[PDB]
Parts: structure tokens; C-alpha cells; sequence
DNA sequence: CCGGCACTGGAACAGGATGTATATATCTGACACGTGCCTGGAGACTAGGGAGTAATCCCCTTGGCGGTTAAAACGCGGGGGACAGCGCGTACGTGCGTTTAAGCGGTGCTAGAGCTGTCTACGACCAATTGAGCGGCCTCGGCACCGGGATTCTCCAGGGGATCGGGC
DNA sequence: GCCCGATCCCCTGGAGAATCCCGGTGCCGAGGCCGCTCAATTGGTCGTAGACAGCTCTAGCACCGCTTAAACGCACGTACGCGCTGTCCCCCGCGTTTTAACCGCCAAGGGGATTACTCCCTAGTCTCCAGGCACGTGTCAGATATATACATCCTGTTCCAGTGCCGG
């Protein structure tokens, strides 16, 4: 006897579409912070034990990882779209690291 | 020091320091021996390569309502001019974020 | 205290060029850094170009000449037209008077 | 105090942000163990010049432009630190 | 039976009532269009605009276009026409008097804010007469648009199985709004209508006297 | 009758053949005009060496050699065999030339 | 002074001499598009090393590009090469 | 010169010369004082890369029945060997050809 | 005249007739051994050049010349050449 | 309602033709060797400072603790995109007859790389002095947040003039 | 036939209403003002690197003739790009409950950055001699052509499986 009236869902691609043009306007870090630094102090673990990072150099590896991985991202792109696609698969981002160079 | 001193920078006209570009190019093991008038003009493609780059940070500054520029501005000014992208190809500008460029395949065809 | 030690940079002529080009506009603390690390970097491609100029040829200087070539060599194909042009002029205005 | 599994800190929302500011639509279910292992192969190579540049100076603490360094060291400057 | 509805108060906007509050928003925190000064109808309906696309409400101030661009739609509100008409035993109904195109910005949909625990409240209250609550939309949490006591000429929009305009949702302004736009063109003179899903807290005592070739179902089943 | 190979052996046998031998496969004279026409725009009246024409050769073959080393990778990714146009685009796109 | 005009040499890269790189790289089958296409590559690597081979030489003041200019252009944007002098 | 000459290699058992290695060190501008230990190390190092180039280079050559070094064989034995192809990576060595490869999806059936 | 150009060809030479003492080298092979020798000469002390520039220092010692070596040669190469060179490094001291 | 004289499809291997390889004559030009000469590396001292060593001061890295809350995790539905299979036709691979420059030897020649002798202007080096640049301390104010009237507009409000159903 | 106590298209008395104008207040960071100290300017002295003027000689440009390998058209037939359709499944959006990232504190000590002081290790001259570079030379490893010997590639004429389809 007692109901509600909820709108239609948004179509697939617009909730989306929507953060490909929100986060391509911002300049936030997209990474937790503590998540990110216990891992590079677990890498460097294998190299020299019990040694001490400094505020700004733990801060300096995340910025540079960041534009790693948004650059790496854009040229895995161009590969999907290139096979006929609109997703991007597994063998997208090796037949892109292949072509760079780094493998 | 028996007359009026003048710095190199105001014989020049520049803004940039001739007398520190030479000290570092002394002390830097370059060659050994330096010229006379290599500060003069490496100072004077200094300050043009700096003025080239804030003049359009500036202008990008202005295009948000904005009266200050910030670490954005600087990856907007470089990335959108043909010479500079070139110049600084691979190099990463701190908290500078990517272009706005969507693929023309994504967008919602009709 | 112990008067800590003086640090140099460009962060007072990269402080001056933007007065004669916008002069109203300001700069920021994290966005100054930039411009001294550009400033630090491109000297050094310049310099290092020069180095290995004067020492293809045996010679054992740089001058107003070795700067010249390297900026051709670095700079792509119109910044290294009126960067030559600037460099060629402020020298001529230092060695007249 | 040793730690591990630490690498399960790169979630799977954080690669999808990423991925927008990349500019991808859609996005496969694999790609969530790939990127992990891109990603701890940049940090090697880069952690372990710095501490070698470290260890030449006899210090014992990862300084700020160690990091620049090893990162100039394969052509990826960084601006803004140093 | 010549009698008339019960009066609701007629409102062009939306009313603040419970514990929530209103995000207005700045100047700042509004996309930007790549339109331009173009054709007759910049960020126009064929036009490919970002924003449109999108399901966002273009804005006067901050798009190139000026202040012509056709998305600006939530302001000029060019509404439908002619109001109650007689059906069988529902209790008014409506039409349209005026034809219409295929995905066109038809009425919207406004009333009061309330929240869930007041939402509770009221139909809790209103059952134990039997009223027969009707009028209770949603969009978020911890928001429901309501249009029992006042509204518009929305209210009385018909239920069917199939059905002729959809429900969306767009984003004006800093807000979230909800505009009732067309699947396929009609002309002047059938009985606009819409469906929408139910959430059952008791049990289901309802039928969908709509008329259609699968139609029976339920008022929560398509 | 003349026992007509069938197609896809004769590129296939070639192939495995020109991955053997380390000659140059241009021709010296009509590489030569060309170099020193492309060099008519920076100065006139230049004048190469013998070893610096072949300098040059050896860097263009080189380069293209191993253009087409990553071309044959976009085509097998598209699900083809052939190569066209829009495969050696990409792939300079991806390196950071074009 | 004989300064005999030279003028379209590019179509000395036949079909052939590239039909023999596309081979030598690893290509089985060629379309018809890519020969005008090669061209246009070649021609494009080959100002950029000639251009920084002649600013090497009239530094010097000479007249004659040398067999080292060429190696030094080329080490100037990442490719090496061994075999003619270093 | 009462002791008799006595070079700065055999001291050391090499066989690259220290004493030409610290004069290309010196004046060669990379910095203003140059240690004595370093050229001995640097020609030790030195000597054992073009001794691991050549070990390889030797067994390419033998496998074609030769008993000469041409340039192929150094490209065979540094294409082959993942260190040096990493170490050699952005070097072309003239007359060099190609690995034989061919790709999997082009075979017959 | 014709006054000289020195090279490692009679140092390359000597080295190759301890690993394989019947076996020749073309004279093309010897013109890339030698480029080889010169460009890592030039990569490793360019590199202890910029450490002892970096720690604001003026001698270049075998502690610079060892660090540059993890720095250039990659995997295993640095574990065997390091190794290599504090045996002529030990030997030359002990003389 | 399932089969028999004679039909219909599915599989495979020798037999050529080609191509890559097996062992030899022959020969030639480039690799490996002495030989003589010069210049750069080794031996021995001597003087100045760059770096090794010990002791301080304090910056700042790491370590808990609690509290608010935004982001990560999980499961349910529904539909758009990845993938396989057919079908048509267009463009490229293969083989042959023929035209067109590339390649290989002589020959001439002169433009310009290369080398040596004078010598003169130009940059390193030293002493002193004074003004620019860096660290620190105060500022002022252009803007974020709140109010205060309060103007423009409606809105709830019952009520001043029509309206009438009977009323007279 | 005229008229009257209640009863409705319209009105406006306050009340509201809500939002533009305009004005205070409080700030992270920036923008200026002095005390300091030490690196850049001036003025000379001095010795070598670099600019000219020859002068030899070699090697890059230009020509000519001849043989034959490579470029070029041209025709065919076939393997393979490319579009279409169907199907299903796996990736996206929408709730709910859980967990650990952030922020704001306090707290004790590792080690980074200085500074003072005394070696010992490298630059720099002489003095002397042998390792390495150019030159001329012999002789043999590898490049040709000749001839024959198997691998590989492709097909077409024999070779089972089942029935064509007709029927009693
Ligand atoms: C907007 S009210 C409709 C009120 C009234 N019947 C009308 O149409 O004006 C919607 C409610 O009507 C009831 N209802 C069920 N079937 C209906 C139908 N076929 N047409 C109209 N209302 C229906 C539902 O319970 C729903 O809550
Ligand atoms: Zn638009
Ligand atoms: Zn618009
Ligand atoms: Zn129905």
C-alpha cells in the first residue's frame, strides 16, 4: 500500500564520463598517503636495513609514480582504440611498454 | 677602486647576474679557461627563455579570473606551445595535472 | 642561533623579468621553485654543450662563440632564432661602451 | 617490525582514478594485478639509486634530492623539489 | 461529480522544510562548455554539447555562447498545456493540448523537501486513516521531493507499464533536479504518462489499471 | 603449367633470407643524390667525404629496420597480417616522435 | 662553379628497396599505401641529422662534412654508433 | 733512477694501460684533483668488459667454422647475452644484420 | 707528418689472445672495439665527475670510480667488475 | 519403413620441379710481423691545502593516543560491449618480357684540409674596498565570512461591490 | 409587477519574504625595512693560447665507355580485409555496513650540519729511457665459380564411407 517513486538509474557511461572531466581538472594526489609510504619503506627494506626517510622524499616518489602511471594510461588507450575497442585489456599496456622500450 | 663602481648586468642591460653566470662557469669544470664575454650572453638567453615562459603563464593566469600564478599555470602554459613542449619533452612539473583531451571515439554518439 | 648559512638562487630576478612583462600579476612560494630548477637546468645543457664544442676542436676556451652554436644545437627551430638575436645584441651593447 | 602485503595499498578505486585522469571509459577486471606489477618495478629502480647515492655519502637517511637524482639519472626530471 | 481536486498550493520552486539545508553554489564550482558563437542553437539539442551530453544545466555567465545557449532550460520554463481531463474511476488525470517533439524538455517535477525519519512520520500518520498517500518521489538520501500538499501541474502525471515520457535527472546549478522529458514525439492530444518503481513496506494491494497488452503485473513488478 | 608457388611462400623463404646477410639494401648513387639535395637548404656549395655518405646510410637503415620491427607488432595486435599506413603511426605516436 | 640543379631524388627509394627493409624487419605482407608513406619518414629523420651534421661543420669553418660530424649528430639525440671512428 | 723502470700496469697485472688511463683522466677537464688509486681501477674494469664481449664473440665465430671476427659476430654476441643488451642498448653497430625471428602468427599450417 | 692517432688496438689484441689464442680480428672489428673502449670510458667518468660535484668535494677517488660503476653497469656486471677492481686496487698498494 | 546396383562424397603419397648444400681449384689482397725512431711515461724531491677525525647543538624523524567521518568493501540487477561465424569482393602476391639506369675501371685536376713559423692581444692571478644580496621583523590590506537594513515582490488575508433565489 | 439577507468576480491590510546593498572583522601568505659580511668591481703585471701567412699534396668532383643486374609494366586468381548478425557475460551503477586514513597532540633521542686542528697525499719540476706508432713485407683465410645430393613444396590419381533415392 505505501511506495516511492525513484527515478531512472543514469545510462552506463555518464557517471563515467563525468570523473574522465572532473579529475582531468584537478591536481590533487590520488593515492593514500600512509598506504603508499609503508610501501616504499618495505622496497627499500631489500637494500640497506633499518635507514630513514625524509618528510619530502617520500613525498617526492609519489609524484613522479603518479605521472608514470597517467602517462602510461594514455598510451594504452590508443592501443584499445587502435584494436577496435573501447576497453582496455591486459595486453594492451604490455604491447605499449614493448613498443616504449622497456621491455 | 679609486672610481664609481658599475655591476656588468646594467652595462649589458640585462636583469640577469653576469657576474654569478661567471663564477659558475669558473668553477664548474668546463674548460679551463674562460671567456670574456660568455656570461654576457648566456645571461642574455636566460632571461628571454624566462620571459617567453611567464608571459604566457600570465595569460593562462588570467583566462580563470585568477591574479597569481601557480604550479598549474606553468603545466597549461608549456604543454599548449609547440617550442616549449619540445624544449622540456620529458620533464614532470610538480602537481601540474594532465590536459583536457577526450578521445572523439568516446563521446555519446547521438 | 647559529646565523644559518647563506643559499643563493634566482628567486629575486625571476622576481624582476615578471615586472616588466605583467605588472600587476604575482608569483607563488611552490610555483617559484619551478622557475629557479628550469633556470638551473637549462644553464647546465648550455654549458655542457659548450664543453664538449671546444673540445671536439682542440681548443681550450669558451666564448662568445661556443654559446652561439650550442643554443642552435639546443633550442628548437624558432626559439633559437631570437635567443641568438638577444645574445648577439647584448654584446654588442657591452663592448661599445 | 619487518613488513609485508603492504602492496594490497594501491586499492582498486586509486588505480581507477588513475585510469580517469588517463582518459579511459571502460575498464577490464585484470587490469587491477597488472598495474601493481608496473608499479613495483618503477620503484626499485629508482629506490635503489637512491640509496646507493645515499650510502656513497655515508649518511642514513634518504634525503630529498637523492630521489631527484636517481630520477634524473633515466630522463624523468622533476621539477620542484630541488 | 462535477467536484474538483482538493487545492495544493501552486509553486514554481522548491520549499525548505525539515533539517536539511540548501547548496548553493558559487561561480566556480560550474563546468565549461566547448561551444561557441555558432549556429541558432548553441549547446542546442543536436548540438554536440559537453554539458547536454552530460546531463548538466549550461550557464549564462560562464559559457562562451553568452547567454543564448538553448540548455539553459530550468529558467525559461516552457511548459505543457491543457490540465485535468475525465478517466474512468482514477481521479483526474491529464493530457496535453499542444504537440510536442521526441526528447524535448517537458514539465518538471517540484514540491516540498522531506526527509526519510519525517517521511516515515507522515506516511505512518497518514495510514492509519487510510489517505491513500500517493505523492512521494526520491532522489537521494536523506532528500525526498514531495508533492503531496503543494506541487505543480506534474502531480496528476499518470502511471503505465507503457509508458510515454521517462523520469530523469539533471544537475542545476550546483543542485539536483529532476526534469520529465519525451521518448517519442507525439501530437496534440494523448495522455502523457510515465513509469516509476515502488518500494513496499506493508503488502501489495494494488493494481495497474493503466490498460496494456502486459500491463497487469503490480504497482513494484513491470 | 610452370608449378606456380602458391602465395605467402616466396615472402615467407625471403623473409629468412635478408635475416642473414649484412648488406646495405639501397642503392649507393640514388641514396647519394638524395643527401646531397637535402642538404642544399642549410648551405650552398657543401662537400661530403666518401665515409660520410655512408655514415649516413648505415643510421637510415638502421632506423627503418627497426620501425617495421614495431610496425608488424600494432598489425598482429589488430588481428591482421598486412601492415597499412595507420600502423606506423602508432607506433611513433607510442615512441614520442610524431 | 658547376652547381648542377638537383631536384626531386627522393623517388630513388623504389618500391623494391623497401619492400627489402619491410622484409629484412619481419613483414609478410605490404599494402599498397606504405611506400608513400616510408618516404615521407625517411625524410624527416634525415633533415635532423643533416641540419645538426652542417651546424657541427661550419663551427669549425670548413667547407667539407666530415665522417665525424655524423657520428657526433647522431650521438646528440640517443643513437650511437660504433664502427666509424669514436 | 737508480731502480729500473718498473710501469704502473705490471704492478697492478693488467693489461690496459694505467699509465695512459691517468693522463686522459687529468686533461680531460672532469675535476681539479685526481686520485692515485683511480686509474688503476678504472683500467681493471675496463679490461674485464672487453673480456666478456670477446669470450662470446670467439663462440659465435666457431659456430660458423671461421677463425676470424667480423662485425656480425659482435652483434650476435651482444644481442644474445641480456646484460650487454641492456648495457648496449641504444647502439647500432655498423654491418650488424638482424637476429634471426620470425613470428609465430605468420607460419603455415 | 702523419704525426699519430693512438687507440687500444695492441692492448685489445694482447686481451683476446688470453681468451682465445688461435683466433684473429678483422680490422672493421677492431674499429668497434676500439669506439666501444672510448665510449665507456666516458660514461663512467663522467659519471664520478658529477658525484664528486654533487658531495662538494675535488678528487676523484676509487670510492667515487666504484660508486659509478652500480650506477652504470647493470645486474651482474656490477657484482664481478667491482670485484675486479679491488683485486688490482689490493695488488698495486701490496707493491 | 528400412535397403540394394550404382551412384555420391572425404583422405592420402609419390613424383617431379625447385632450392639449399655438399666437396674442390684458384687466387688474391689484407692480417700479422719485425724494424727504427721519437716523446711521453717512470723515478725522486719539495711545498701547500684538501680532506680525515673528534666534539657539539639542536633539528626533526619516529612513536604512541584518541576522535570524527569519508573512502573502501560487498553483493544485486540489468544491458552494452567483446567475440565467433559467414559472406562478398577488392587489392596484393607471383611470374614473365623488356627498358633503364647502377656499378666498375681508368684519367684529370684543382680546391682545400693539414702543418709550421712569428707574435700580439687576451685571460689568469693578487691586493683592497665598498655595495649588493640574504636572513629577520613588521606590517597593511585584499579578500573570505557574517550581519542590517530593506527594497521588490508576493501572499495570506478577510472584505467592498455584484448576484440571486425567492420575497413582497 | 419591485425588493432584500445571505452569497461570489474581484481587492488590498498588513505580514511576510527573501535577497541586493553595503559594512565590518580576521587572517595564511605575501610585500616592504634595516643590520651584516663577503663576493664582485678596479687596477696592474705577465705569460701563453690563438690568429694570420704561407706551402705542400691528396682526395673529392666530373667524365667516358661497357656490361648486366635490377627496376618496371602487365596480367591473373586467390587469400584475406571488412561488414553484418547473433548471443551471453562481465563490467557498471546503487545501496549498506565496516575499517582505517587524517588531524591534532605530546615526547624522547638519532644524526645532520658546523667547527677546530694536524697530517699526508697530490700538483709541479727535472732527468732519463723504453714502450708504442708508422713503414715496408710476406703468405694464407676466405671469397669466387662448378658440379652434384638431398630437403622442401605442391598436386593429382587412387582410395574408404555412405548413400542417391527409389520401393515393395
Ligand atoms: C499521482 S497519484 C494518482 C492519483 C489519481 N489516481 C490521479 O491519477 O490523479 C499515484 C498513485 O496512484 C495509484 N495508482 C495505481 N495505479 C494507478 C493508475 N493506473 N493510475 C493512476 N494512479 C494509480 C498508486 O498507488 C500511486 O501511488
Ligand atoms: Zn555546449
Ligand atoms: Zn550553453
Ligand atoms: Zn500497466
Amino acid at each position: 500500500t505505501g511506495g516511492v517513486l525513484k527515478p531512472h538509474r543514469y545510462r552506463p557511461g555518464t557517471v563515467a564520463l563525468r570523473e574522465i572531466r572532473r579529475y582531468q581538472k584537478s591536481t590533487e594526489l590520488l593515492i593514500r598517503k600512509l598506504p603508499f609510504q609503508r610501501l616504499v619503506r618495505e622496497i627499500a627494506q631489500d637494500f640497506k636495513t633499518d635507514l630513514r626517510f625524509q618528510s619530502s622524499a617520500v613525498l617526492a616518489l609519489q609524484e613522479a609514480s603518479e605521472a608514470y602511471l597517467v602517462g602510461l594510461f594514455e598510451d594504452t588507450n590508443l592501443c584499445g582504440i587502435h584494436a577496435k575497442r573501447v576497453t582496455i585489456l591486459p595486453k594492451d599496456i604490455q604491447l605499449a611498454r614493448r613498443i616504449r622500450g622497456e621491455r | 677602486t679609486r672610481a664609481k663602481a658599475k655591476t656588468r648586468s646594467s652595462r649589458a642591460g640585462l636583469q640577469f647576474p653576469v657576474g654569478r653566470v661567471h663564477r659558475l662557469l669558473r668553477k664548474g669544470n668546463y674548460a679551463e679557461r674562460v671567456g670574456a664575454g660568455a656570461p654576457v650572453y648566456l645571461a642574455a638567453v636566460l632571461e628571454y627563455l624566462t620571459a617567453e615562459i611567464l608571459e604566457l603563464a600570465g595569460n593562462a593566469a588570467r583566462d580563470n579570473k585568477k591574479t597569481r600564478i601557480i604550479p598549474r599555470h606553468l603545466q597549461l602554459a608549456v604543454r599548449n606551445d609547440e617550442e616549449l613542449n619540445k624544449l622540456l619533452g620529458r620533464v614532470t612539473i610538480a602537481q601540474g595535472g594532465v590536459l583536457p583531451n577526450i578521445q572523439s571515439v568516446l563521446l555519446p554518439k547521438k | 642561533k647559529r646565523r644559518k648559512t647563506r643559499k643563493e638562487s634566482y628567486a629575486i630576478y625571476v622576481y624582476k623579468v615578471l615586472k616588466q612583462v605583467h605588472p600587476d600579476t604575482g608569483i607563488s612560494s611552490k610555483a617559484m621553485s619551478i622557475m629557479n630548477s628550469f633556470v638551473n637546468d637549462v644553464f647546465e645543457r648550455i654549458a655542457g654543450e659548450a664543453s664538449r664544442l671546444a673540445h671536439y676542436n682542440k681548443r681550450s676556451t669558451i666564448t662568445s662563440r661556443e654559446i652561439q652554436t650550442a643554443v642552435r644545437l639546443l633550442l628548437p627551430g624558432e626559439l633559437a632564432k631570437h635567443a641568438v638575436s638577444e645574445g648577439t645584441k647584448a654584446v654588442t651593447k657591452y663592448t661599445s661602451a | 617490525k619487518v613488513l609485508r602485503d603492504n602492496i594490497q595499498g594501491i586499492t582498486k578505486p586509486a588505480i581507477r582514478r588513475l585510469a580517469r585522469r588517463g582518459g579511459v571509459k571502460r575498464i577490464s577486471g585484470l587490469i587491477y594485478e597488472e598495474t601493481r606489477g608496473v608499479l613495483k618495478v618503477f620503484l626499485e629502480n629508482v629506490i635503489r639509486d637512491a640509496v646507493t647515492y645515499t650510502e656513497h655519502a655515508k649518511r642514513k637517511t634518504v634525503t630529498a634530492m637523492d630521489v631527484v637524482y636517481a630520477l634524473k639519472r633515466q630522463g624523468r626530471t622533476l621539477y620542484g623539489f630541488g | 461529480n462535477s467536484r474538483k481536486p482538493p487545492p495544493y498550493k501552486h509553486i514554481k520552486a522548491n520549499k525548505v522544510i525539515g533539517k536539511v539545508q540548501i547548496q548553493v553554489a558559487d561561480l566556480s564550482e560550474i563546468p565549461r562548455c566547448n561551444c561557441k558563437p555558432a549556429d541558432e542553437n548553441p549547446c542546442g539539442l543536436e548540438s554536440e554539447c559537453l554539458n547536454r551530453m552530460l546531463q548538466y544545466e549550461c550557464h549564462p555567465q560562464v559559457c562562451p555562447a553568452g547567454d543564448r545557449c538553448q540548455n539553459q532550460c530550468f529558467t525559461k520554463r516552457l511548459y505543457p498545456d491543457a490540465e485535468i481531463i475525465k478517466t474512468e474511476r482514477r481521479g483526474w488525470g491529464l493530457r496535453t493540448k499542444r504537440s510536442i517533439k521526441k526528447g524535448e524538455f517537458v514539465n518538471e517535477y517540484v514540491g516540498e523537501l522531506i526527509d526519510e525519519e519525517e517521511c516515515r512520520l507522515r506516511i505512518k500518520r497518514a495510514h492509519e486513516n487510510s489517505v491513500t498517500n500517493f505523492y512521494m518521489l526520491t532522489v537521494t538520501k536523506d532528500r525526498i521531493i514531495d508533492a503531496g500538499p503543494k506541487g505543480n501541474y506534474s502531480r496528476f502525471m499518470n502511471h503505465s507499464c507503457n509508458p510515454n515520457c521517462e523520469t530523469q535527472k539533471w544537475t542545476v546549478n550546483g543542485d539536483v533536479r529532476v526534469g520529465l522529458f519525451a521518448l517519442c514525439d507525439i501530437p496534440a492530444g494523448m495522455e502523457l504518462t510515465f513509469n516509476y518503481n515502488l518500494d513496499c513496506l506493508g503488502n501489495g494491494r494494488t493494481e495497474c489499471h493503466c490498460g496494456a497488452d502486459n500491463c497487469s503485473g503490480f504497482l513494484g513488478v513491470r
